[PDB]
RNA sequence: UGGUUCGUGGAGCCAUGGGGGAAUCUGGGCGGACCACCGCCUAAGGCUAAGUACUCCGGGUGACCGAUAGCGCACCAGUAC
RNA sequence: GAGCUAGCCCUGGCCAGGGUGAAGCUGGGGUGAGACCCAGUGGAGGCCCGAACCGGUGGGGGAUGCAAACCCCUCGGAUGA
RNA sequence: GCAGUGAACAGGCUCUGGCGACUGUUUACCAAAAACACAGCUCUCUGCGAACUCGUAAGAGGAGGUAUAGGGAGCGACGCUUGCCCGGUGCCGGAAGGUCAAGGGGAGGGGUGCAAGCCCCGAACCGAAGCCCCGGUGAACGGCGGCCGUAACUAUAACGGUCCUAAGGUAGCGAAAUUCCUUGUCGGGUAAGUUCCGACCUGCACGAAAAGCGUAACGACCGGAGCGCUGUCUCGGCGAGGGACCCGGUGAAAUUGAACUGGCCGUGAAGAUGCGGCCUACCCGUGGCAGGACGAAAAGACCCCGUGGAGCUUUACUGCAGCC
RNA sequence: UGAAAUACCACCCUGGCGCGGCUGGGGGCCUAACCCUCGGAUGGGGGGACAGCGCUUGGCGGGCAGUUUGACUGGGGCGGU
RNA sequence: CGAUGUCGGCUCGUCGCAUCCUGGGGCUGAAGAAGGUCCCAAGGGUUGGGCUGUUCGCCCAUUAAAGCGGCACGCGAGCUG
RNA sequence: CCGAGGGUAGGGCCCGUGACUGGGGCGAAGUCGUAACAAGGUAGCUGUACCGGAAGGUGCGGCUGGAU
RNA sequence: GCCCGGAUAGCUCAGGGUAGAGCAGGGGAUUGAAAAUCCCCGUGUCCUUGGUUCGAUUCCGAGUCCGGGCACCA
RNA sequence: GCCCGGAUAGCUCAGGGUAGAGCAGGGGAUUGAAAAUCCCCGUGUCCUUGGUUCGAUUCCGAGUCCGGGCACCA
RNA sequence: AAAAUUCUAA
């Protein structure tokens, strides 16, 4: 257990919650130049639904348009009906082993809920972080007690946990800050 | 049926005063009253030995006949029934045709002007008094001598009574109000019937004052003192008792049987009380 | 339980709150648990001078003070306050 | 030492004025009879306003004071624990 | 007539939360409160020469009362309610048993004496309370979990596997008088709101009589907003009187090593009128301001030290009253 | 045929009683000690050899009392020693 | 430690320059305007408000600009508290 | 004098809207168990009260639209 | 940081030369199929080291990591 | 360091002539199952050692461990 | 007078 291995465990534990944030931020119709926003979507490959990250290649050349480079042209028609799926309200062109999707300038009705979406995913990330930190102090409550460790020691172990916790918070604040300016841009 | 009040003051919402409807005489018999010495709970040392007593309305003690075996076979007329500030019960004024007047506790149903009388041969009837042995088993009966010629001591409060559960030797078996089954001597008198003013239990002293009138000072919680003052004292902020909750003097108050164990009266108590 | 030098010690003696409880000299206590031998002493009623202790008082005397000393008070002080 | 202060006991005393208008009573309505409603009367209450009186909220002043806890402005209770 | 309670005496108000029902009570002399008290609800002890309290006792108080009464404890009008855990602790019940003191009992040994004897020691066994043991007991003390994985699609888990517990927090409430991260996130109000109100639930560490959530009314209590009005402010001015100032009279105080007591850059026990170098500076007052004299005042009250002291606690130790 | 012979005696063992002797425990009743009570008292009624009190035993025993509650230490504590 | 009164604010300032505006410059990936960076420069200046005890910082509306620091985190025998 | 209207104050109704929330509907190759229809394997329904992941269980009383 | 335990297969465990149990796993059966049941089958330097005995999971020393109890903060 | 005790099979147990008792286990009857019921049987220096009586788990002596009991601790 | 659950389709 011990300290260094508790910090590495912590910094590790907090990273997973941070990357999870980045996942949640790409997969939104951001500035909509993102490729990974369309990378996860329910399709219909041979009756069964599966994620298209085992079906096609999303690549974002220019920002205003986007291509969903596929390798199965009977799946592109399964994808095309799955892009025309309730949500994005986009009119893609298809075939010629091609599948283009141009992106309109985000309206103030969708721009309204985009920022609102970003900050929401933002706070939940932090609560993921903070809830881990409390897990870490309880790991420290026992670990100090179990090991008969000093008092002024177990004080700094707290502050050293705060230092660590204000790490993953500032990045999390910076992630959702940038992703916003791409929506306001 | 106690009297209630429309809430013109916030104490008056739930205050309740007695219906007072059994009372005829609104002033006491002069030959039968005497002053009640008010202690404030202090002994012949002026050291308090009952806390939170004193400050009540003045009281004139009315001389009560607890030993109706005094005048035997002498009938007497129920002159009046009046308020006694020294008990729960109501009192009855007795015009002994003998020419003497007397005060007794007023059983319920007893009506002004009727006759009553002591005597072994007395009628088993509301107000009459007899040795228990000559009272039939299973009669509701109050004001009972505990030992012969040692005066009424049991069921002297409103609505409280006793019942006979049987006989045995020179004793008879009584259910007290507490629910105890006691053996009392047969030659002890008893007034048949139960004490009146049954509503007394359902009086709502309404405010803080009413308790000051009854001579009852405020009762300061153990928790509110300091360890100097009490066991329950001390403790930053509020605190739970933190020990078997105890008296000021330091004895447990949550189920600590306190009666003397070797008390010779125990041989005559068939059963402990109920509930 | 106290007392004695004796703090429970091998703990006698002297004393005595509780229980038990005799005998009249061939009776009784003691001599450091106890036993015996050898000795000493006569408990359970009382009184008794002197030699001893103190200094309100009175006298005598100081390698005692000399008014911030010497008694708190040399003086109208246990007063004034 | 309870001539301050605390409680209790004994015996007396004090609380301008004004506002509110309970139960009860009577009459009217009402019904089989009531419940009830209403009208007048009445005058209850740890009710209201507010002097004495008892307090002592906020503010300023006072700080070798007028004062070893005071003064001014403001405020709380004011028939009752 | 500017103006009529013509002068004097005589509420600013509304909206919205928190705490406590309320009128009261309190730290005489820094706290008036949310604190105590309060009706009211619950547990419990008490059959009377009551329990309890004061006292060595006598004797009182309880009460010239009597289970609708008296004491002890907690909670705190009222509204709806108050869940599980009795393994420990407490209490209550338990004529079995285990242990257990004095005493009894004297198997059996010892001292001594020629001896009759005198003296001590002493096993099994009988032998109370207490304890153990057996139950009951929460408005008695008290306590009310962890981890693995899980659905057409993710995070999510109604389900479910499993470890521990005496048993794992029901209702209701929740960034709260409690939330560390925290100015959490969203909503309101504002031009802008770490406070405030409305929400969410990630309750560091709410929760059901140390009550839980609400509630009309009440409050010199503690928040937030708005109207009215203003010297609170921009930002200050002027005027009044009592002081302050001058004259006459009377005349204190703390403090005071001595004084012939400048600024700066250094130095010095590390913050110099007083030591070095330099600059500045004629003798003596009065009215004014406070930066310095580590100014005054109080043998620091914080911090430590002392085989100092005191109040308080308890399953520290040893006793003592009390009760058995 | 028995390891141990049966008939009468004798001292003893595993037990069971029958009384006698000394002990110990229960239960019940009694009254006169002792307690309470009865305006009446050298008495009546109630309790009753229990309760109460004295000596002695063991216990429960913050209700109260006397005390203890270590040092080192880059202040003390806490961790360590 | 026989006491050097400790956060913040108000009042009054005064100094430093690692300069926020302002004045003088070199270079510039300096067309111009407007910026970046370094150099010189302490004469003057450096707004009002919401929030919270806050310094800080966030936000509002401005401006040439809303500089950073010292003076016992300047300043309580000056005030607040 | 009255008077359109203006303004101050306090009320009533209606509509739009609101963080958050409470259930309701339509979906379907799910997760979960399997209540009703046979006595559906505990006869069902029912008003109520309490509890329970969920359908439901249970207490009291009722109905036959309950079987032998 | 000292005193009671613990370790023994994949997990959970009970036991002076010996080898078990329950069910995760793989099968077989009862069903028209899947259910929960019914039977088999694997699985162990019996934690490392060291010392007793003819031989030790079994006795003991030393630990290791764990349930901790108490004491520490108090 | 006194006292009171027990060692009887896989676990737990009652018992001068003698060797038992229960569920666990194995077989078997019934069971589509869980069981439950039912018939058959073991698993023994009756702790060591030693001593009595004709011999003895049975009485005693002395030992080893565990269990409880007690008081004490310069 | 009963120990035993569940069922992708034109
Ligand atoms: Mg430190
Ligand atoms: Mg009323
Ligand atoms: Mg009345
Ligand atoms: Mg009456
Ligand atoms: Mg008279
Ligand atoms: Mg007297
Ligand atoms: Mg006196
Ligand atoms: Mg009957
Ligand atoms: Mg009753
Ligand atoms: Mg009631
Ligand atoms: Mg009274
Ligand atoms: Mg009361
Ligand atoms: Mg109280
Ligand atoms: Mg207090
Ligand atoms: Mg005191
Ligand atoms: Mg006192
Ligand atoms: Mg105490
Ligand atoms: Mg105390
Ligand atoms: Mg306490
Ligand atoms: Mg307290
Ligand atoms: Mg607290
Ligand atoms: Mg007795
Ligand atoms: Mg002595
Ligand atoms: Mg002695
Ligand atoms: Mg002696
Ligand atoms: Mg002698
Ligand atoms: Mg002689
Ligand atoms: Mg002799
Ligand atoms: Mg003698
Ligand atoms: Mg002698
Ligand atoms: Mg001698
Ligand atoms: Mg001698
Ligand atoms: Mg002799
Ligand atoms: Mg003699
Ligand atoms: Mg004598
Ligand atoms: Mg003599
Ligand atoms: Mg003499
Ligand atoms: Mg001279
Ligand atoms: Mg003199
Ligand atoms: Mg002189
Ligand atoms: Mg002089
Ligand atoms: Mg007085
Ligand atoms: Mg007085
Ligand atoms: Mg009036
Ligand atoms: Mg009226
Ligand atoms: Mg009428
Ligand atoms: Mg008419
Ligand atoms: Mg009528
Ligand atoms: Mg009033
Ligand atoms: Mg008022
Ligand atoms: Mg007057
Ligand atoms: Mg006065
Ligand atoms: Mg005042
Ligand atoms: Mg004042
Ligand atoms: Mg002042
Ligand atoms: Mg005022
Ligand atoms: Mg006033
Ligand atoms: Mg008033
Ligand atoms: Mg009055
Ligand atoms: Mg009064
Ligand atoms: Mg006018
Ligand atoms: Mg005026
Ligand atoms: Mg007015
Ligand atoms: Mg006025
Ligand atoms: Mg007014
Ligand atoms: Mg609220
Ligand atoms: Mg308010
Ligand atoms: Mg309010
Ligand atoms: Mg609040
Ligand atoms: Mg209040
Ligand atoms: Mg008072
Ligand atoms: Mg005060
Ligand atoms: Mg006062
Ligand atoms: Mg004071
Ligand atoms: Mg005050
Ligand atoms: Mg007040
Ligand atoms: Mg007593
Ligand atoms: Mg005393
Ligand atoms: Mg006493
Ligand atoms: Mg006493
Ligand atoms: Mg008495
Ligand atoms: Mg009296
Ligand atoms: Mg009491
Ligand atoms: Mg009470
Ligand atoms: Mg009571
Ligand atoms: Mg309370
Ligand atoms: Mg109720
Ligand atoms: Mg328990
Ligand atoms: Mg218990
Ligand atoms: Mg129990
Ligand atoms: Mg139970
Ligand atoms: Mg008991
Ligand atoms: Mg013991
Ligand atoms: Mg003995
Ligand atoms: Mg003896
Ligand atoms: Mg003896
Ligand atoms: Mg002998
Ligand atoms: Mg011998
Ligand atoms: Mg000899
Ligand atoms: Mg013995
Ligand atoms: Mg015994
Ligand atoms: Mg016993
Ligand atoms: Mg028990
Ligand atoms: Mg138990
Ligand atoms: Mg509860
Ligand atoms: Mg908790
Ligand atoms: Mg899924
Ligand atoms: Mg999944
Ligand atoms: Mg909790
Ligand atoms: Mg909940
Ligand atoms: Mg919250
Ligand atoms: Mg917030
Ligand atoms: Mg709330
Ligand atoms: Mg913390
Ligand atoms: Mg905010
Ligand atoms: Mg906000
Ligand atoms: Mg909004
Ligand atoms: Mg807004
Ligand atoms: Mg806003
Ligand atoms: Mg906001
Ligand atoms: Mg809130
Ligand atoms: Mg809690
Ligand atoms: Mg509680
Ligand atoms: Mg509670
Ligand atoms: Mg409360
Ligand atoms: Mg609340
Ligand atoms: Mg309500
Ligand atoms: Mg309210
Ligand atoms: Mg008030
Ligand atoms: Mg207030
Ligand atoms: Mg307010
Ligand atoms: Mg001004
Ligand atoms: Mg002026
Ligand atoms: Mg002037
Ligand atoms: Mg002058
Ligand atoms: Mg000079
Ligand atoms: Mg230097
Ligand atoms: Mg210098
Ligand atoms: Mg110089
Ligand atoms: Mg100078
Ligand atoms: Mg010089
Ligand atoms: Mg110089
Ligand atoms: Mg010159
Ligand atoms: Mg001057
Ligand atoms: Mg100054
Ligand atoms: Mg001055
Ligand atoms: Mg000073
Ligand atoms: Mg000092
Ligand atoms: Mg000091
Ligand atoms: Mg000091
Ligand atoms: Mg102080
Ligand atoms: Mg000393
Ligand atoms: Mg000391
Ligand atoms: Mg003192
Ligand atoms: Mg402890
Ligand atoms: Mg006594
Ligand atoms: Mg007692
Ligand atoms: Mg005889
Ligand atoms: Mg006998
Ligand atoms: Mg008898
Ligand atoms: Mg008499
Ligand atoms: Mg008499
Ligand atoms: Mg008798
Ligand atoms: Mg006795
Ligand atoms: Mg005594
Ligand atoms: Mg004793
Ligand atoms: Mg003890
Ligand atoms: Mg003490
Ligand atoms: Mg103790
Ligand atoms: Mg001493
Ligand atoms: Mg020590
Ligand atoms: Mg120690
Ligand atoms: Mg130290
Ligand atoms: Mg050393
Ligand atoms: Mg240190
Ligand atoms: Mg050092
Ligand atoms: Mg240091
Ligand atoms: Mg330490
Ligand atoms: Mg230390
Ligand atoms: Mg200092
Ligand atoms: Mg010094
Ligand atoms: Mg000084
Ligand atoms: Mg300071
Ligand atoms: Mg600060
Ligand atoms: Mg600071
Ligand atoms: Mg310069
Ligand atoms: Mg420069
Ligand atoms: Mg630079
Ligand atoms: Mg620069
Ligand atoms: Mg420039
Ligand atoms: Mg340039
Ligand atoms: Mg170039
Ligand atoms: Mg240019
Ligand atoms: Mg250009
Ligand atoms: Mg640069
Ligand atoms: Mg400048
Ligand atoms: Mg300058
Ligand atoms: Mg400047
Ligand atoms: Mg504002
Ligand atoms: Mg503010
Ligand atoms: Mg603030
Ligand atoms: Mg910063
Ligand atoms: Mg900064
Ligand atoms: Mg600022
Ligand atoms: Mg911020
Ligand atoms: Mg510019
Ligand atoms: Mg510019
Ligand atoms: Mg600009
Ligand atoms: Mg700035
Ligand atoms: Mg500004
Ligand atoms: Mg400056
Ligand atoms: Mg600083
Ligand atoms: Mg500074
Ligand atoms: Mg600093
Ligand atoms: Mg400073
Ligand atoms: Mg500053
Ligand atoms: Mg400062
Ligand atoms: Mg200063
Ligand atoms: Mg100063
Ligand atoms: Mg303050
Ligand atoms: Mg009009
Ligand atoms: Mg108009
Ligand atoms: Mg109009
Ligand atoms: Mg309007
Ligand atoms: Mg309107
Ligand atoms: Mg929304
Ligand atoms: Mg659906
Ligand atoms: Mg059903
Ligand atoms: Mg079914
Ligand atoms: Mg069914
Ligand atoms: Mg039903
Ligand atoms: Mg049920
Ligand atoms: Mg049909
Ligand atoms: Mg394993
Ligand atoms: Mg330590
Ligand atoms: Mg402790
Ligand atoms: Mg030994
Ligand atoms: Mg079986
Ligand atoms: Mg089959
Ligand atoms: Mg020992
Ligand atoms: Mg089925
Ligand atoms: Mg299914």
């Amino acid at each position: 257990m011990t300290l260094k291995e508790l910090y590495a465990e912590t910094r590790s534990h907090m990273q997973k919650s941070l990357e999870v944030l980045e996942h949640n931020l790409a997969g939104l119709r951001t500035g909509r130049a993102n490729p990974a926003l369309l990378l996860h979507l329910k399709v219909e490959y041979y009756g069964a639904h599966v994620p298209l990250n085992q079906i096609a290649t999303v690549t974002a050349p220019d920002p205003r348009t986007l291509v969903v480079q596929s390798w199965d042209q009977n799946a592109l028609k399964a994808i095309e009906k799955a892009i025309r799926d309730s949500d994005l309200g986009l009119n893609p062109s298809n075939k010629g082993d091609a599948l283009y999707i141009n992106i309109p300038p985000l309206t103030e009705e969708r721009r309204k809920d985009l920022v609102r979406a970003v900050r929401q995913y933002a706070e939940e990330g932090r609560v993921a972080i903070r809830n881990i930190r409390r897990e870490a102090l309880d790991k420290l409550k026992k670990l100090a007690k179990e090991l008969h460790l000093s008092e002024d020691e177990t004080k700094r172990a707290e502050a050293e946990i705060q230092k660590i916790t204000d790490e993953f918070i500032a990045k999390a604040d910076q992630l959702a800050e940038k992703k916003e300016q791409e929506i306001l841009g | 049926a106690v009297k209630k009040f429309k809430p013109y003051t916030p104490s008056r919402r739930f205050m309740t005063v007695a219906d007072f409807s059994e009372i005829t005489k609104t002033e006491p018999e002069k030959s039968l009253v005497k002053p009640l010495k008010k202690t404030g709970g202090r002994n012949n040392q002026g050291r308090i030995t009952v806390r939170f007593r004193g400050g009540g309305h003045k009281r004139l003690y009315r001389i009560i006949d607890f030993k109706r075996w005094d005048k035997v076979g002498i009938p007497a007329k129920v002159a009046a029934i009046e308020y006694d500030p020294n008990r729960s019960a109501r009192i009855a004024l007795l015009h002994y045709v003998d020419g003497e007047k007397r005060y007794i506790i007023a059983p319920d149903g007893l009506q002004v002007g009727q006759q009553v009388v002591a005597g072994p041969d007395a009628p088993i009837q509301v107000g009459n008094a007899l040795p228990l042995r000559f009272i039939p088993v299973g009669t509701v009966v109050h004001a009972v001598e505990l030992e012969p010629k040692k005066g009424a001591k049991l069921a002297r409060a409103a609505g409280t009574s006793a019942q006979i559960q049987g006989r045995e030797g020179d004793y008879v078996i009584l259910r007290l109000p507490s629910g105890e089954l006691r053996k009392v001597h047969g030659e002890c008198y008893a007034t048949v019937g139960a004490v009146g003013n049954a509503d007394h239990k359902n009086i709502v002293l309404g405010k803080a004052g009413r308790s000051r009138w009854l001579g009852r000072r405020p009762h300061v919680r153990g928790a509110a003192m300091n360890p100097v003052d009490h066991p329950h004292g001390g403790g930053e902020g509020r605190a739970p008792r933190g020990r078997p909750p105890a008296s000021p003097w330091g004895w447990q108050t949550k189920g600590l049987k306190t009666r003397k164990r070797r008390k010779p009266s125990s041989r005559f108590i068939i059963a402990r009380r109920k509930k």
